[PDB]
């Protein structure tokens, strides 16, 4: 038997720390960090101290409106009866304006709640974006998880904005829901020929099961190395280690060639932005040039043909 | 009737932050209203009032 | 109309153009440690003959080590290091054997690089990993045991000491190290936590990767309240040997 | 305590309250052109 | 050839089977017993899988033979064959070749422990590559098991996989409803945007803006509390990726599992429990 | 009927965290209550009072 | 009838704990409550009592 | 039993408290919501008289 | 004392606690008086 | 164990019994008033 | 018939997470039994007996 | 010695301007439902 | 305007507040030219002066 | 002070300041003119 460092077994304490320093014009940091123990026995014990100027403020107000007024028109839909909307939670949503109003703004009573809740939750997020730039821009670094962030914003846009607008008619978004999104997906789908067939679905599945690949084989190639301090990769990458030279030759010796500790990162930040790039991009070619993406698929030679073992006559033929 | 000693207010919440969330939140209610209002019989945008310009062409 | 190209079409293979370009790019990166490689060709060609595979190596990346630590560059030229084994085979491809005492020998899993001889700083400056003597703001949580007065045992269940201290990490609070007051020759030597099983309700910290009288070699401290990188890896690579040296069985097969 | 003195609090304060009532004194007339214009009530 | 540093770890030993039979390597690659077991059954198969698409469904000489790569298809039996062998031209090929991959995917991770074991480093990349081992075990072998018979396995084609998913799926009238299905995806997809959150943070951090320094451990615990208000810290972030990528895998194996063995409705219908629950 | 030595609350609960509660639980019951009127008969906004300003 | 020593309980219980989970508590409880009965033929709002305000203008 | 008493030097007084209160207020609101679900509910059930009627 | 106040302490707040509580609930009990008045429901 | 001497655990008891009896004395007459306005056997 | 010695159960197994598993399993256990004679033909709630109470009104 | 760190007079002074500028608001409060109530009555 | 409100530039950043006046100025504008657009006052799609499409 | 500047400082930031925005606001009215003879709204 061995230490397999998934949990911590023996948590040390210190006091919390209040952050590094941050230039003029930020605001001071506010909450008094606590710890958590159980949170300690998986990571690290700290909750708080949070960031919070105007950006965040704004933005968390917009998503607070937004969240509300998506929460509302579930419980409306119920008639208020909480044990109602209790049982039925998974099934509520908040629907989208219905097509005959195009891209005008609906009433409120068919539709308004949605288009106010959609821009809200879009200005919300969009705030949040320059959260994660600012934040980085106060502590010196580089701004790798905005532009991450971006390619996330985008097929975030991409779904519930920008291809609603080019197809005329907010009918064509996603609702608010749980299981009613979830219809939203299977039947964009059928309307759509099959989405298996369009080849930016499949790239996107490539790159989201790879993101679990690319990540299972990190993160169980640097807890098998953290006996040599491997999860320190700061300073692995700018002094390389026993555990950076054993981690390589791990991979080297599995499949023929290996990365670096600095350069795992970046296949691992493609891997996971391409994910969502080529998703906007199979959902934005979805009814503006696409209509039906196993005839595309059929057309340009690529679906599967099978021995006849079954075969209806079409009724509308005859 | 407003108190003498109101001003003492700044000794307990912080100014700044006070500023920046009362921004904050009248940016929120500012769009919230207008987009209220659009969406009933007061909305003044796609009333035809005072002429309809997508029947002009 | 009717047309065979369609934009679908056009931005998949657009895609292709942008991945391969990007995969290129990804492997460029790769070779910035361990490239040039060391082969049978680039002894036989007296040198000339580089081995850097496709694509070549990128150009020397510089970072800016803070506390005015230096300059590291990336790809570097290493000088290369003997290694201390002679081959089981002078066929290539063939593995080596670990000259004298495997534990000793730096070679295999005890083997390591020459990491440099400073220590890791926090943010303001000091020594990051420093045991809890030094670091008097630091404390047991709540719940769990004190290790300091703990048993260390070897793989073989002997009572190789007891711990004497706890080194804990000042950027990021963990426990890093136990310090282990060595019975057989009252030295304190460091024990990687990566190597370290908690009985919590025997008070005991085993350690399946060496022997209770291999304690005795575990690479010493230049400095007692103080870790350089360097000795980081002399630590934890001499403890990973047992894996593979410890005792006989542990060389394999199974069958 | 934010750390102000007394006499930044008394400062702040009458800037702040004249310039929030300059604020409302906007949306009142706002809202005169509003109502004149669509009553709503 | 070798890394500029690794000549130092190329150690003898650590096999579990073939000691200094098979204990060498061939350029970068260990082979040893599991790489000379792992190479044949891996050139049989992809040989097979090769064949299978020169006669295609229906022999060579007919119109659906292609190797068309989107279109090439080895299927599985006829699902009247139960657990039984089927001819090699009516769905045996595909069953020989599913040996294979099993023996190619379990080789490999034991070639991992191998490998594991010369260089001292802890087992978890073999012991996480056994969740994707499980999964395919669990489509192709515990599944048909359980519904008896082979030809429940999904068919060796890029595409003609993609319309047993579909079919499969169809079955239960809106899979999108499966409770593991769910769970699954939702590891998945937090799967994917830890990955971007870590890749993006140790990038960001070892390559700062010009002129800065490159930053520390402080830097990235403050970041992310300066964000979400909470860092879980940069050992724990790699155990939160290996849980989440585990955990999707698992609840995968779980979810197809229960697919016809546990269930045969509809997938809505199966929340039915929660609505038919007498508080409401 | 209200206690002479009420004011001793605040030795007990931080004035300024009660404060910034209060207007945050008031402005969200006072955007939840005009959301709730809106929802019904009491709807003033909809209401075509005093005129429908919607011109065919 | 209650104990005499029941003051006591705030040797036990932090009085200041005990009155922020009142406060939360009670708000929440008056908001459901308020919902329930408005989810029933008890409801006040959309009863058109004393009239509809709505009839009025269309 | 005369030595119950000694429960207390087992089982810590406050959380048993925190955990009476809490489950007994779950429990409360589970129990209504219950009742509420069956012919027993005693709010729309029109006792004495409809008043959505009331104002048809 | 585990809360940390003294036994004079603990009985000063018990008293206003009571009767703040009751107090709440007189409005309580006036406000339901309104109510089954306005609309009653049993 | 739990901190308690001998002593306070037998005073704790006592008002614990005493106001858990009280709680459960309501109960009954909260289910009587229900009884009576609404048998449910 | 049990026997003398049966109090020793405690020198082995904790009395107090004993009493609060005990706790914890009882009071799910009596959730789950009243939910799923709820559930069937017993159901005392639902059963218009004495009488049914919606048809009063 | 508070535990909220202020002192009795303090904490008096607070309540005082607390309970005034609460009334001003409850205020407030009255004569929107009186409005409401003369334009719109609910009940 | 107070004679002293110059003195907000003490308390707030003047660089941080120019940069975000000028990234919320230039979303407003995207955003309200996006409305009118979606309005009767569209400009773009009138057909005024004339159809371009109906003219090929 | 809090953002470093002096008080002559952020006297100089406001003047100007208060001039571009002026000017700004300046544009945007005459480009509503424009609209309202173009396209009036109301
Ligand atoms: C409608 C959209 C809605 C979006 C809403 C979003 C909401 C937010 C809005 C605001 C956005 C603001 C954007 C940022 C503002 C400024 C940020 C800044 O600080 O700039 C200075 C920044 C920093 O300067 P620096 O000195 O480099 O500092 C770097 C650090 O030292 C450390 O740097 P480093 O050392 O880590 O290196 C940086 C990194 C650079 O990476 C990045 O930073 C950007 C990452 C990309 C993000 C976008 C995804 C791209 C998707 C492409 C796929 C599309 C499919 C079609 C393909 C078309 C292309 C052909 O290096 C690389 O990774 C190299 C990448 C090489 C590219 C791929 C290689 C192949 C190219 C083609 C090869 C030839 C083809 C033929 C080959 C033939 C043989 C095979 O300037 C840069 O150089 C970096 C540029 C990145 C910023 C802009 C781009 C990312 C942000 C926008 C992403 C939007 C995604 C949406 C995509 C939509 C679908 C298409
Ligand atoms: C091309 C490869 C051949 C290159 C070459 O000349 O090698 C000769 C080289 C000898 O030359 P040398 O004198 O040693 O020179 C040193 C080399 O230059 C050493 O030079 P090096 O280190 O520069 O060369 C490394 C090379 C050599 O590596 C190997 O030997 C193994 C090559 C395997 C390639 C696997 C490619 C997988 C592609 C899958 C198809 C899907 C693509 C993606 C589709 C879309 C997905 C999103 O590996 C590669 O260049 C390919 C690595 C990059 C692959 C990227 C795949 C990306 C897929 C998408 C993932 C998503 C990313 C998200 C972002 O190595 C060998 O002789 C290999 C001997 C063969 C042994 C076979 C039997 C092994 C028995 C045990 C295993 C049983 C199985
Ligand atoms: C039928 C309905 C009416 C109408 C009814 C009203 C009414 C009624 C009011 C507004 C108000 C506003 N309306 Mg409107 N509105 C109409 C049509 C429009 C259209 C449009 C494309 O049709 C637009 C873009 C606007 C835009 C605006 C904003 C200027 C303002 C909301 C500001 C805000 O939230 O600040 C939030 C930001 C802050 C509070 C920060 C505070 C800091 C300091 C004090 C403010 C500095 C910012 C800047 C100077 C504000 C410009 C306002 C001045 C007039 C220059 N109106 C139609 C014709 N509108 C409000 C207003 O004028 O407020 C005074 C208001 O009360
Ligand atoms: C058909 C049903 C009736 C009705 C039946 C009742 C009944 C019955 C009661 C209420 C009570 C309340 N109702 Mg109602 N209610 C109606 C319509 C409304 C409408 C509306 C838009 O139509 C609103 C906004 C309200 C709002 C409210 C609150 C003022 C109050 C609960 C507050 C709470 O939970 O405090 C929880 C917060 C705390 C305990 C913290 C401490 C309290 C602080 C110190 C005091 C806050 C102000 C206080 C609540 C003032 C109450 C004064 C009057 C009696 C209203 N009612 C309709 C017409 N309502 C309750 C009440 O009066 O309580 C006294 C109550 O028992
Ligand atoms: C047949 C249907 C009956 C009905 C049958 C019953 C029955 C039967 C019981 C209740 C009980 C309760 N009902 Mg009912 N109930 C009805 C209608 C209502 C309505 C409503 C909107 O119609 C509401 C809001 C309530 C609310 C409540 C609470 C007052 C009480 C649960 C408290 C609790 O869980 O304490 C748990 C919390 C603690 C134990 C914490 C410790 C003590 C706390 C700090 C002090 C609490 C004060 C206590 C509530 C004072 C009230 C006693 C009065 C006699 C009611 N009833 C209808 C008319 N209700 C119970 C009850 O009266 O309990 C005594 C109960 O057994
Ligand atoms: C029927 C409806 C009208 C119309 C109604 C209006 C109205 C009304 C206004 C605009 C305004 C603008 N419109 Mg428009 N608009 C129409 C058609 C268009 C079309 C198009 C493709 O048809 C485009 C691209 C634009 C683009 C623009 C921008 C030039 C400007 C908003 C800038 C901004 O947000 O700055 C925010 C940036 C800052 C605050 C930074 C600080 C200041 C900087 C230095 C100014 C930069 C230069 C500035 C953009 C130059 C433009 C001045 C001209 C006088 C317009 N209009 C149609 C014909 N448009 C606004 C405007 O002109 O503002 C003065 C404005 O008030
Ligand atoms: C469990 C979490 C995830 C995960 C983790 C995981 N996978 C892993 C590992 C780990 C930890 C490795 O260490 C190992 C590796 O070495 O990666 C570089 C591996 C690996 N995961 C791989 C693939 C992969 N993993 C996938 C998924 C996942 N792997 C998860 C979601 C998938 C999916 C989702 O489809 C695939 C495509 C390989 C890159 C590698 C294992 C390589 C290997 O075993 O090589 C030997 C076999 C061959 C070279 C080919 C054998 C050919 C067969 C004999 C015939 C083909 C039959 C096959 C069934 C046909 C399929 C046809 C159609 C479906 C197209
Ligand atoms: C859980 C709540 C933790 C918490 O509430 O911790 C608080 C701090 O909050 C703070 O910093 C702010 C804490 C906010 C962070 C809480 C967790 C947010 C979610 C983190 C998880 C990641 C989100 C998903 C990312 C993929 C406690 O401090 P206070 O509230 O100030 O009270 C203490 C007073 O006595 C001060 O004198
Ligand atoms: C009563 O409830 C309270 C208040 C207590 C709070 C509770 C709230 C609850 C429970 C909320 C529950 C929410 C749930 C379950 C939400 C689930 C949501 C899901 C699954 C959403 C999934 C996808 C949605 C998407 C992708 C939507 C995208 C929409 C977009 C991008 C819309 C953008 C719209 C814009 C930008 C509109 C602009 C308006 C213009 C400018 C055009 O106006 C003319
Ligand atoms: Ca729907
Ligand atoms: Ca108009
Ligand atoms: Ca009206
Ligand atoms: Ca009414
Ligand atoms: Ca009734
Ligand atoms: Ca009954
Ligand atoms: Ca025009
Ligand atoms: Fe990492």
């Amino acid at each position: 038997p061995e230490y397999q460092n998934i949990f911590t077994a023996v948590q040390v304490r210190a006091p919390a720390y209040p952050g590094v320093p941050l230039p003029k014009g930020n605001l001071p940091r506010i909450g008094r960090p606590i710890f958590s123990y159980w949170l300690g026995k998986i990571g690290d014990a700290q909750i708080g101290p949070i960031y919070l100027g105007l950006t965040g403020t704004l933005s968390i107000f917009f998503g607070l409106v937004a969240i509300s007024i998506i929460g509302f028109n579930m419980l409306a839909s119920v008639h208020w009866d909480v044990f109602q909307f209790l049982k039925h939670f998974f099934w509520l949503g908040l629907e989208p304006p219905p097509p005959q109003y195009g891209l005008r703004i609906p009433p409120l009573s068919e539709g308004g709640w949605w288009l106010m809740a959609g821009l809200f939750l879009t200005l919300s997020i969009l705030l949040w974006w320059v959260r994660t730039y600012k934040r980085a821009e106060a502590l010196g670094m580089s701004q790798h998880l905005s532009w991450a962030f971006a390619a996330a914003i985008f097929f975030y846009l991409v779904l519930g904005f920008i291809r609603p607008v080019m197809m005329g008619s907010w009918a064509k978004a996603v609702p608010f829901g749980i299981f009613p999104h979830l219809d939203w997906t299977a039947a964009f789908s059928i309307r759509y020929g099959n989405l298996y067939y369009n080849p930016f679905h499949m790239l996107s599945i490539a790159f989201l099961y790879g993101s679990a690949l690319l990540f299972a084989m990190h993160g169980a190639t640097i807890l098998s190395v953290s006996r040599f301090g491997g999860d320190r990769e700061i300073d692995q990458i700018t002094h390389r280690g026993t555990a950076a030279e054993r981690a390589a030759l791990f991979w080297r010796w599995t499949m023929g060639f290996n990365v670096t500790m600095e350069s795992i990162h970046r296949w691992a930040w493609w891997c996971a932005v391409l994910t969502v790039i080529t998703a906007g991009i199979g959902i934005l070619l979805s009814g503006t040039v696409v209509d039906n993406w196993y005839l595309w698929a059929v057309k340009h030679g690529m679906a599967p043909a099978y021995p006849e073992v079954v075969t209806a006559v079409n009724p509308y033929e005859t | 009737t407003m108190n003498a000693n109101l001003y003492k207010i700044w000794l307990i919440l912080d100014p700044r932050r006070v500023l920046v969330s009362i921004v904050a939140f009248q940016i929120v209610l500012g769009l919230l209203i207008h987009m209220i209002v659009l969406s009933t019989d007061l909305n003044w945008l796609d009333d035809n009032i005072p002429v309809s310009y997508q029947a002009l062409g | 109309i009717t047309h065979y190209i369609d934009a679908a079409q056009i931005t998949i293979w657009a895609f292709w153009l942008f991945f391969f370009g990007l995969i290129i790019y990804l492997r460029r990166e790769d070779k910035r440690e361990g490239y040039p490689l060391d082969s049978d060709r680039t002894e036989r060609s007296g040198g000339r003959v580089k081995v850097v595979g496709f694509p070549d190596l990128p150009d020397p990346k510089t970072f800016v080590l803070p506390h005015n630590g230096g300059t590291v560059v990336a790809p570097r030229v290493e000088a290369p290091v003997a290694v201390n084994a002679t081959p089981f085979s002078p066929a290539p491809g063939s593995p080596l054997v670990p000259n004298g005492d495997p534990m000793l020998s730096g070679f295999g899993p005890a083997a390591s690089p020459d990491r440099p001889k400073h220590c890791d700083l926090t943010f303001e400056g000091l020594p990051k990993i420093v045991p809890m003597r030094v670091a008097k703001e630091f404390s047991i949580a709540e719940g769990d045991p004190d290790p300091r007065g703990m048993t260390v045992v070897g793989l073989d269940g002997e009572v190789a000491g007891t711990v004497s201290d706890v080194w804990v990490d000042r950027s990021e609070p963990q426990i890093r190290y136990l310090e282990v007051e060595v019975a057989a020759n009252k030295k304190k030597v460091l024990l990687p936590i990566g190597f370290s099983r908690f009985d919590k309700k025997a008070r005991k910290v085993k350690v399946d990767a060496i022997k209770a009288a291999h304690f005795a070699n575990v690479p010493t401290l230049s400095n007692p309240d103080q870790v350089t990188l360097y000795e980081e890896d002399k630590v934890c690579a001499y403890y990973a040997g047992g894996k593979l040296y410890a005792t006989a069985e542990r060389a394999g097969p199974l069958l | 305590l934010t750390g102000l003195t007394d006499d930044e609090a008394k400062e702040f304060h009458a800037i702040f309250m004249q310039s929030m009532y300059a604020w409302f004194g906007l949306v009142v007339i706002a809202h005169l052109l509003a109502w004149l214009y669509r009553p709503w009530l | 050839a070798m890394l500029s540093f690794e000549k130092k770890y190329r150690v003898r030993g650590g096999t579990l089977i073939g000691g200094d039979l098979f204990d060498f390597w061939v350029g970068p690659f260990y082979v040893g017993f599991f790489g000379v077991v792992g190479f044949c059954f891996t050139l049989l198969g992809v040989l097979l899988i090769v064949w299978g698409a020169t006669i295609g469904p229906t022999g060579p000489t007919s119109d659906l033979q292609t190797y068309n790569l989107w279109r090439i298809s080895i299927a599985p039996p006829d699902l009247s064959y139960g657990l039984r062998m089927a001819p090699l031209t009516e769905g045996g090929l595909w069953q020989i070749i599913t040996i294979c991959a099993a023996g190619a995917f379990i080789s490999w991770a034991l070639r991992e422990v191998e490998i594991c074991r010369k260089l001292g480093i802890g087992f978890h990349v073999p012991f996480a590559f056994s969740f994707a081992i499980g999964a395919y075990l669990v489509l192709v072998f515990v599944r048909p098991l359980l519904m008896g018979a082979w030809g429940h396995g999904f068919p060796y084609g890029i595409l003609s996989h993609l319309d047993w998913v579909s079919n499969v799926g169809y079955q239960f009238l809106h899979f999108h409803y499966n409770p593991a299905h769910m769970l699954a995806i939702s590891f998945f997809f937090t799967n994917c945007l830890a990955l971007s959150m870590h890749g993006s943070l140790i990038l960001s951090v070892t390559n700062p803006q010009k002129g800065e320094p490159v930053k520390t451990s402080e830097h990235e615990n403050t970041f992310f509390r300066d964000i979400v208000g909470y860092s879980i810290g940069a050992l724990a972030i790699h155990r939160l990726g290996l849980f989440l990528a585990l955990s999707a895998a698992f609840w995968s194996a779980v979810c197809i599992l229960i697919s016809g063995p546990f269930w045969t409705r509809g997938w809505p219908e199966w929340w039915n429990w929660w609505l038919e629950l007498p508080l409401w």
